[PDB]
RNA sequence: CCGGACAAUUU
DNA sequence: GGGTTATGCGTTGAATTGTCCGG
DNA sequence: AGCAACGCATAACCC
């Protein structure tokens, strides 16, 4: 490769290259005068050494530099390593038909779709459009669809918007970690530079919008476009293949408005009358005349699958909410009604999703995902929850408790000095005591978060659930824990010191009204422990999971039944405490060896080659069995493979 | 009391504490190294000086000629700053060294003949540093960043953790000089003593010892204790010491003076110790298998035969023992061995050691340094001589004498600087005592143990190590000379020096890359500290102890102003307050206190002084005259702190804002937000960009003000005075009668410097901000540059902001912003992309700049010249031809603009190389500069000649005046006037001839710059001309930038929101920017609550001020107000007076506070929720803050009311026209068949392993299949699918990879053979 | 073309 | 009388990418 | 011309 001028740039193969042949051409014609024995044998050490620096520089002695500090590369240290050819060119490399761009929200589509600028889909889908003014006959030649696809006057956009309806892309991340990482959905041309994506899929990816980078690739053949919409739609992966979780989680925003409508109180406007349907309910709301969450006896009517497929309707009337019964419209058909009655919470919507998943089938659960989202981010906009300084507490014995916290740090400081406990015993009984005031401190500031406010009952006074906007945060699932609030609120207690031990003076103030110069070096060096081994870890973390991916890859289901009664034998694993993992989620779809009978006296209950599901799992723990023989993978003996009897259910689906 | 040009604006302040000490200069680092650097300090003392007196003195072996050296001295530069940035020569200075070389005659030991003296020779360019703290090397603008290193001396380890599985802890020294061999005395399980040269292999200790001309009894008698044998007729008595036995039990029976006082079997306790000490009886009896168990040390022969009886350090036994008794001897000297005092740890190495002289030691280490050599004793005597008791290959620093003495607990501070026998017993010796148990080690992440370096330390030491590098071809050409006939400028050599400062000075990791994007980036690269260059730790080898910070780091090191990535920990940055010690430690300012009274007195302590005094807390209650209202304080003593009563205090902290930087100073409440949050707040902080307004903020910290001053963006008034005519290109100030000198007094001319480009592609601007006929006092802001306004550094802007969820638009932490941003124009920053073009001399002539380019169109042309470069002033696109060049075949080579950027050309400079004709165009442009230096010329001169006129016209006024001769005669003629030759007459005689030098310093600067213009520059060894264009792009705000504020919060824009789908209020005032609430249980920031609401505060005091001189009232009711507004609090340090200020200063200072109230909030005292409410409360705002909104789709009042309010923020340096890229198909590698990667170069992404084993979880082949063979390895096969593709057919094929061809070709090149075979 | 340096992300 | 254990040297340490500029 | 952790590789035990 030449530089600036007219000077070539020299290259680390060719100057070992060259020096390998110039000691070659020095040893010949050497050899010729009958050179002396001490000569010829310094010339062929310094041809062993230029052959060895040719080969494989660094391993035999020091590493010749042909540079000024750079120690130069051979073959072998190019082709090993990281900077190798199968990690370089091989396995990773570069493709092309390819974007990337900062992302957005954009929450106004539905699940297989996605944004994508408009810019970035014309340069993208060029050969198509090319192919499609030329089908079309409105270009004469190239040279006439790249002049119409620069100038972009009017036909350009509707073929683009042709092209897009029926071509779905594949977008993508670069830190991929698990199988749900590259899906499929359909752009939508949108003014701007930004990508919008669906904001359930972000908590999926484990993604947010920093500035993040995302790509996207886009298949170009029928069989991988046709494997596309079969496997990686996000309308085809929603259970995930780990556990037995679906990946449609409702985020934060979606439960914080489900949890602000499903949120009943004592006395509203409009409390103590009767109305006849949700439509009712709605439009009362709508016009101001009964308030949002009031207790109102409406009529609902639901459907129910207790025939061979067939629905059977009935109507009854049931305390409810208008809230509640808003919600209860956008639910698809057979479903009961005992699931909007309690507060909603993350994981109370994660189990109805599952069993609305579990009964009905999945397009129209992801249709009512969907709409669920859109209700939700509605609500939200119209309530809108807001932090206030004054909304957040703080709890008026939290003086008197540290004060008797110092006075007992006192105390025992003075024992300690006049000679009747060790420094052992001191630092102890200190710990001891600001992690009881840490934890005192919590549980008032978290009992006066859940019921700071009260209401009236038309006539006298009535305590409920606090309208609190950081305890609807952290009652709703949606961001913060106990310890968060915690931080956020009162005392954040004792925190270590980076040699492992802990720091006998912990931080007496909050958040709120304030920490000292000492303390906030304290919790400067506490946090930045884990702001620096973070990185190692993720490193450590990544070269974990290419060793086993790299270990365990050649195992491809070859066969159905290998025709074994072998397998490892189920037992509950219980670890000091209580049970761990249930029975049913253990032994949830895999078909066992031989015939398992029924604990009773020689019952037969399912049989060695069929599989089991929900309806086997309900029986199995009404039978109460102790140990399921099932087969194991590792017990299959199946020639270059495993069968498909040896494993059970498939994951994900 | 205050100043007069801060009426304008001042800004209220709360707080308790009443600071003390001031903020000094903070490149005051840079400036005292740079001045230790280079200076004419006699005596040495760490510098040139003292480099030169250490290796000038050099004699010749045979030459008889001996060069010695007086002084040194510097010329002027040739360039300076401006133009030198401008042209891009290395802003250097001439170094000049005068030298004398004496030759002496033979046969007398210093009969000198003759000697030459050089008068000024050369031997280097070395660079200046200018007053920003700034380099210059090749026209950019680098600062060279301050090393962490470990200080040159001894230290002790213990390297736990690797203990060959066995538990016991080991104790281990390493001897660390300032530049020479190491030395490392390890220790080995099985208690023996080794040593190590270089690091190489292990060696015993015993044999270096005895080399060290030492022989075995005197090694013995220095290191162990003497235990005295006497030989009577019965009962061999023993010398033995209850200190020599408080380690091992005594299991033999001990009795004195006929009674027995221990048995066997009864252990030694203290009463038995001090029974002992009193009875002092050394005469007691021993068993026969102790007297085996002990070692001999000297030799012993027989009273009579004379033959040896035992050998040195031996186990003795009954053959020895009756030789012993036979013989007549009385005195044997033997060692003492212990477990938990005093191990035998030499006696066991002087056993496996084979030697037992010192000619045979020095062999073994010749053998062993040097394999396969004879062993030559001189040379090896030699050898060991030269290696720790020599003047050139090892020698230490004052600083390393003085750790070593500290460490060795010695007496003086000063002496040699060479390791000595006296030293290498003491150091051995305390690493005996380490391991027996007493004594502590030394650890490593230590500031007392540590040092720092800096640019004018590494800058000597490269000098020094050039000028050894050099001395030995100097002293080999004195030895080669002549009879006194030589020279010395051509018997000294320089060009090792110039090439080692050189690459020093550019090519270092530590002198890196500056970001001037920001003034709070410059002054934060500045005091960054980074422990990663030569001479410390890497990347990839740390642990955890040198990431995380010592308690130590008070005061000194910062640990927020922190990078996150790939080195966490390791980057650091400096104080405020903190200062370089004499030594080369950290120190920090302390209050000195007395008994009861906290003096004003300040002393600083270093590292190992601070952790013996205890220093109490900054914010703490205190009276006036410093008193302590309460009894107990926290405080610390040694890193770890507690809590301690008052009279046992010894100092305290001087201020609160010490611990925290400079740069992580400006984020208000930073005691409200967790650390991290506030680490990577003070990050993008840094990483920062200039709007283009720059607003005040509203919750400044309060040293905004310091930080615009001590940078060098705006134009410092050096001397005050009167200011009378104010422009946007020149300031003239008249200063006052009080600061004039009898010699140049003279007027002030500041420049100001116009749009120009940073280093990061952002624009600085520097603005006047002084009115005409004004008067200004010595030190005073006259302009203001990037993000600063009237001294004020102003990075981002002032929005109202709101916390609400909007249908999802800010999802987990996603910004809403309004249309009303966008239509005020108020975040359109400014970017400047430098093109660089290349005009080269290759075949068939050069690349010739000529509009006759065949196959054009006019429509291109029409833009362009008769020479082929754009105007000044056209407005770009994204394909648009800047420069033309075309290239002899003809083929067209100019240079294109990149797509994407829609920018403005705004200057073009043409440095053509001095031997090449210009063109016409060329010729133009040089008359456009000659005429353009003309006029600056001729207007300064002109404004100088007025200026003297006036002095000398003022000068005649006073004593005799007579205004005919003044108005009749005409100006020309006024030097023989009525006036007495006295002072007067002096000072206009001195004003004549300096208007007389003014004048020629005007003709000859004239010449020199028409000299300089016509001449040409010097360039690359092939190019003849380049062109540097600067862009001009207006970036306005798109969605999909990158906003976020002072806290940690971050921001992407989704979509722009309307002005009528905005919520606003009762009154009708939409809200503009609205975030997420369910970002603050995430990220800890309470204090964006506290922001908002201090914003509403000021808005609402600012709006009523307005809305008060809009509606005109009186001035006695603005004044009351005003006087309400900045008295009000509890007990703060901002008194101001009203009564003393005029009618039209009130005036000014409403208008000027008519848009906002800018509060102050020092860091760790700022403004608290009494004195927010107080305001709240006096301003028409609610006490809560939290107003009703109507939404703005429907409009109707919310469920519960919502938290609106004003916060300031500010606009990152990420981009979504700069982060986005996408690509179709382009071009690939040559090397592989593999596109390429990259937004500059058309390239594309990069299909990873990591998704690759995704796409194999996957049930998916096909595209896998196509994406790593298609795609990009076959050639063919893509070519195929993009034929059928735009021919309107869908089959793709596969292909074979090149990758694996390329690997197949590769191994078949090496000695391992592979093939395809064929079924 | 290979490294060096900075920096985003893995919070 | 062969074989048990300290010493010397071999391998490696996630992912993709906007920047600077040097030989 | 300063890893860290762990394994394989010569050349001495001590019966
Ligand atoms: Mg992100
Ligand atoms: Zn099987």
């Amino acid at each position: 490769v030449p530089l600036d001028g007219g000077r070539f740039a020299t290259s680390d193969l060719n100057d070992l290259y060259r020096r390998v042949i110039n000691r070659n051409n020095r040893l010949k014609r050497l050899l010729d005068l009958a050179a002396p024995d001490i000569i010829v044998r310094n010339e062929k050490r310094m041809l062993q050494e230029a052959v060895d620096a040719l080969l494989d520089n660094g391993r035999r002695g020091r590493a010749i530099t042909g540079s000024n500090k750079r120690p130069l590369k051979s073959l072998a240290d190019m082709i090993k390593g990281k900077q190798g050819r199968f990690r370089q060119n091989l396995l990773g490399k570069r493709v092309d038909y390819s974007g990337r761009s900062v992302i957005t929200v954009g929450p106004y589509l539905r699940l297989h779709q996605c944004g994508l600028p408009k810019k970035m889909a014309l340069e993208l889908f060029k050969p198509f459009i090319y192919g499609k003014l030329e089908l079309r006959g409105l270009a004469t030649t190239i040279k006439a669809a790249k002049k119409m696809v620069e100038r972009e006057e009017a036909v350009v956009w509707d073929i683009l918007d042709e092209v897009i309806r029926e071509h779905p892309v594949l977008l993508n991340r670069a830190p991929t970690l698990h199988r749900l990482g590259i899906q499929a959905f359909e752009p939508v041309l949108i003014e701007g530079k930004a990508i919008q994506l669906h904001p359930l899929v972000c908590a999926a990816y484990n993604a947010d919008f920093d500035g993040d980078q995302m790509a996207v690739h886009v298949p170009l053949t029928l069989e991988a476009q046709l494997e596309a919409r079969a496997l990686m739609m996000s309308t085809n992966n929603i259970l995930s293949p780990a556990n037995g979780e679906p990946i449609i989680v409702p985020s934060q925003d979606v439960v914080l408005g489900l949890y602000y409508m499903t949120r009943d109180c004592v006395n509203a406007k409009g409390e103590g009358m009767v109305l006849t349907g949700p439509k009712e309910a709605e439009r009362l709301y709508r016009s101001g005349l009964a308030s949002l969450h009031a207790r109102v006896k409406v009529r609902i009517t639901e459907y129910e699958k207790d025939a061979n497929g067939e629905l059977v309707a009935k109507t009854s009337l049931k305390d409810t909410t208008v809230g509640r019964a808003i919600l209860w419209m956008i639910v698809p058909k057979g479903l009961p009604y005992s699931i909007v009655n309690q507060a909603l919470g993350k994981k109370a919507i994660s189990k109805m999703l599952n069993t609305c998943y579990r009964i009905l089938g999945l397009k129209p659960t992801v249709i009512f995902a969907d709409q669920i989202m859109y209700t939700g981010f509605a609500y939200a906009a119209r309530s809108g929850a807001s932090v206030g300084i004054d909304d957040m507490v703080i709890p008026e014995k939290k003086h008197e408790i540290i004060s008797e916290a110092e006075a007992e740090v006192a105390e025992i400081q003075e024992q300690f000095q006049s000679g009747l406990v060790t420094a052992g015993e001191r630092y102890n009984k200190v710990i001891d005591i600001w992690a009881a005031a840490n934890d005192r401190v919590s549980k008032a500031m978290m009992d006066n978060l859940q019921t700071e406010t009260v209401i009236n009952r038309d006539g006298q006074e009535e305590k409920q659930v606090s309208f609190n906007s950081i305890y609807m945060m952290a009652d709703s699932g949606a961001r913060g824990s106990a310890a968060q609030i915690r931080q956020l609120a009162g005392m954040r207690g004792l925190m270590a010191k980076p040699d492992g031990s802990i720091i006998e003076t912990p931080i007496t103030a909050n958040f709120r009204e304030g920490l000292n110069v000492l303390q906030y070096f304290i919790s400067t060096h506490g946090a930045r422990k884990g702001l620096a081994d973070t990185a190692l870890k993720t490193a450590n973390s990544g070269y974990l999971t290419r060793r086993l991916v790299d270990v365990a890859q050649d195992l491809v289901v070859t066969e159905d039944d290998c025709g074994t009664h072998e397998g490892i034998m189920m037992t509950p694993v219980i670890e000091g405490g209580d049970v761990k993992e249930p029975l049913r989620d253990r032994v949830l779809g895999r078909v066992t060896a031989e015939d398992v009978l029924k604990p009773g006296t020689a019952d037969i209950l399912v049989p060695r080659n069929t599989l089991l599901h929900e309806q086997w799992c309900d029986l199995l723990e009404e039978n109460s069995v102790d140990a399921v023989k099932v087969r194991s993978v590792v017990s299959c003996d199946t020639d270059f493979g495993v069968c498909a009897h040896c494993y059970g259910r498939d994951l994900a689906r | 009391v205050y100043s007069y040009t801060e009426k304008k604006r001042i800004r209220k302040d709360f707080g308790k504490r009443p600071q003390v000490l001031d903020v000094p200069y903070l490149l005051s680092i840079q400036l005292d190294s740079f001045q230790k650097f280079i200076e004419q300090d006699p005596e040495g003392q760490y510098g040139l000086e003292a480099a030169f007196r250490s290796v000038f003195p050099i004699q010749s072996y045979s030459g008889n000629s001996e060069l010695q050296y007086v002084s040194y001295r510097l010329g002027e530069p040739v360039f300076d700053v401006q133009e030198c940035q401008i042209r891009g020569v290395t802003y250097s200075a001439p170094l000049r060294v005068k030298l004398r070389l004496v030759i002496y005659e033979r046969e007398a030991p210093e009969g000198t003949v003759k000697d030459i003296k050089e008068q000024e020779v050369y031997m280097g360019e070395i660079p200046l540093m200018t007053d920003n703290g700034t380099f210059v090397i090749n026209g950019t603008e680098r600062v060279i960043v301050s090393q962490l290193h470990r200080s040159p001396g001894v230290f002790f380890d213990s390297d736990k953790g690797k203990t060959h599985s066995s538990g016991k802890v080991l104790y281990n020294a390493r001897i660390i000089p300032y530049r020479g061999s190491w030395l490392d005395f390890e220790f080995d399980p099985k208690d023996n003593l080794f040593v190590r040269i270089d690091r190489r292999r292990k060696l015993p200790a015993t044999i270096i010892l005895r080399a060290l001309n030492y022989t075995t009894e005197q090694i013995l008698d220095l290191f162990f204790e003497k235990v005295i044998f006497e030989i009577r007729d019965n009962k061999l008595q023993m010398e033995l010491v209850p200190e020599r036995l408080r380690g091992e039990t005594a299991s033999f029976d001990i009795e004195a003076n006929g009674k027995v006082y221990v048995e066997k079997g009864r252990r030694i306790t203290a009463r038995h110790i001090r029974q002992l000490e009193k009875d002092d009886v050394k005469l007691i009896e021993v068993p026969v298998e102790y007297i085996a168990g002990k070692v001999v040390a000297k030799d012993y022969i027989d009273e009579s035969t004379g033959e040896l009886i035992c050998a040195a350090n031996m186990e003795l036994s009954l053959d020895l023992l009756a030789k012993l008794s036979q013989s007549g001897h009385k005195r044997i000297e033997t060692l003492f061995t212990n477990d938990l005092d005093h191990g035998p740890y030499i006696s066991e190495t002087l056993r496996v050691d084979p030697t037992n002289d010192r000619l045979s030691a020095l062999v073994e280490i010749y053998r062993m340094m040097r394999p396969g050599e004879p062993p030559t004793r001189e040379a090896a005597e030699s050898l060991f001589e030269n290696l720790f008791f020599s003047e050139d290959r090892y020698d230490l620093s004052a600083v390393g004498r003085m750790k070593f003495n500290r460490s060795l607990l010695r007496e003086e501070i000063e002496g040699s600087g060479i390791l000595s026998k006296d030293d290498i017993i003491d150091v051995m010796k305390k690493l005996i005592d380490i391991r027996n148990g007493k004594g502590e080690v030394d650890d490593i992440d230590h500031l007392g143990n540590r040092r720092i370096r800096s640019v004018g330390e590494m800058a000597e030491n490269q000098f020094r190590v050039g000028l050894v590098r050099v001395e030995r071809a100097v002293k080999e050409r004195l030895s080669l000379g002549d009879l006194d006939t030589l020279m010395p400028q051509d018997m000294i050599n320089a060009k090792p020096i110039s090439a080692a400062v050189k690459e020093f000075f550019g090519s270092s990791q530590l002198s890196q890359f500056m970001d001037q994007n920001n003034p709070l980036s410059e002054i934060t690269h500045k005091r960054r500290i980074s422990a990663l260059g030569p001479g410390g730790l890497t990347r990839e080898r740390a642990g955890f102890e040198v990431r995380d910070v010592h308690p130590t780091h008070y005061g000194r090191v910062c640990p927020i102003e922190t990078p996150e990535g790939p080195n966490i920990g390791l980057i650091n940055s400096l104080s405020v307050y903190a200062q370089t010690n004499e030594y080369g430690f950290l120190e920090t300012p302390y209050r000195k206190v007395t008994d009861g009274v906290v003096t004003d007195e300040i002393h600083y302590l270093s590292a190992i002084e601070e952790g013996n005094y205890v220093i109490a807390q900054a914010n703490s209650n205190l009276d006036e005259e410093g008193h302590f209202v309460e009894d107990l304080v926290t405080c610390r003593s040694k890193g770890e702190s507690s809590l301690f009563s008052r009279d046992q205090v010894d100092y305290m902290d001087v201020s609160t804002q010490q611990v925290v930087s400079v740069g992580a100073s400006l984020i208000p409440f930073l005691e409200h937000d967790d650390a991290n949050r506030a680490l990577m707040g003070a990050n993008m902080q840094r990483q920062a960009v200039p709007t283009l307004r720059a607003d005040k903020p509203l919750v400044g910290t309060g040293m905004e003000r310091a930080v615009a001053v001590d940078s060098g963006v705006t134009a410092v008034a050096k001397r005050g005075g009167v200011v009378q005519y104010v422009d946007a290109s020149r300031i003239v100030i008249k200063v006052n009668e009080d600061e004039m000198y009898p010699g140049e007094a003279g007027i002030d001319i500041y420049n100001l410097t116009k749009y120009t480009r940073s280093n990061q592609n952002t624009c600085i601007n520097q603005m006047p901000c002084v009115s005409l006929g004004e008067p200004v006092e010595r030190g005073d802001v006259l302009a203001d540059g990037p993000s600063t306004d009237l001294g004020e550094l102003a990075l981002g802007q002032n929005m109202r902001v709101a916390f609400m969820p909007w249908n999802g638009y800010n999802f987990e932490d996603s910004i809403l912003v309004s249309e009303r941003v966008v239509q005020e124009d108020r975040f359109t920053t400014i970017h400047i992309q430098e093109l660089a073009c290349v005009s080269r001399d290759t075949k068939l002539g050069p690349e010739e700049i000529t509009a006759d380019i065949p196959n054009v169109g006019e429509a291109a042309l029409s833009k362009l010249d008769e020479s082929g470069i754009v105007y000044i002033g056209a407005e770009v696109t994204g394909g648009d031809i800047l420069v033309g060049k075309v290239t002899p075949k003809v083929k067209d080579s100019s240079l294109r603009v990149p797509n994407g950027v829609s920018g403005t050309v705004i200057d073009v400079q043409v440095f053509t190389r001095d031997g090449v004709e210009k063109d016409k165009r060329a010729l133009e442009i040089e008359e456009m500069q000659l005429k353009q230096a003309k006029k600056d010329l001729s207007e300064e001169l002109q404004i100088l000649e007025a200026g003297l006129f006036s002095r000398i016209r003022a000068v005649l006024v006073a004593g005799g005046v007579e205004a005919e001769k003044l108005d009749k005669l005409p100006r020309d003629r006024w030097l023989e006037l009525g006036l007495t030759d006295e002072e007067k007459q002096n000072q206009l005689e001195q004003l004549a001839e300096q208007y007389d030098e003014l004048k020629h310093e005007f003709e000859k600067k004239l010449e020199a710059k028409r000299r300089k213009i016509t001449q040409g520059d010097d360039l690359a060894p092939g190019v003849l001309k380049i062109v540097k264009v600067y862009l001009a792009v207006k970036r306005r705000i798109q969605p999909g930038d990158k906003m976020a504020g002072r806290h940690g919060n971050k921001g992407v824009i989704s979509k722009i929101n309307p002005i009528e789908d905005m919520p606003y209020d009762e009154n009708g005032t939409p809200v503009d920017i609205v975030l997420n609430p369910l970002g603050v249980p995430s990220r800890m920031n309470i204090g964006q609550i506290l922001e908002t609401h201090l914003g509403m505060a000021a808005k609402g005091i600012g709006d009523k001020i307005n809305a008060m001189l809009k509606q005109q009232q009186e001035v006695a009711k603005l004044r009351e107000f005003i006087q309400r507004a900045y008295d009000l609090g509890a007990d703060v340090r901002q008194k101001v007076d009203l009564s003393t200020f005029s009618d039209e200063e009130v005036m000014r200072l409403a208008e000027n506070l008519r848009k906002g109230m800018p509060i102050a909030t020092p860091v760790f005292d700022g403004a608290k929720e009494a004195e927010i409410k107080e305001l709240l409360k006096l301003g028409d705002l609610p006490t809560s803050g939290q107003i009703r909104l109507y939404d703005g789709r429907t409009g109707e009042q919310f469920e519960r009311p919502v938290t609106v309010g004003y916060m300031y923020m500010l606009k990152l340096n990420h981009l979504v026209d700069d982060k986005m890229h996408a690509r179709s198909t382009g071009s690939y590698s040559l090397v592989t068949q593999q596109p390429l990667g990259g937004k500059a170069q058309f390239g594309g992404q990069r299909f990873g392993e990591m998704e690759v084993w995704a796409l194999e979880a996957y049930g998916a082949a096909y595209t896998l299949q196509e994406m790593l063979t298609v795609k990009s390895d076959d050639v063919n096969g893509r070519t195929k699918m993009y034929k059928n593709i735009v021919d309107g057919n869908h089959q793709m094929e596969p292909g074979m990879p090149e990758s694996f061809n390329v690997l197949l070709k590769e191994i078949r090149s090496l000695g391992i053979n592979i093939e395809l075979e064929d079924e």
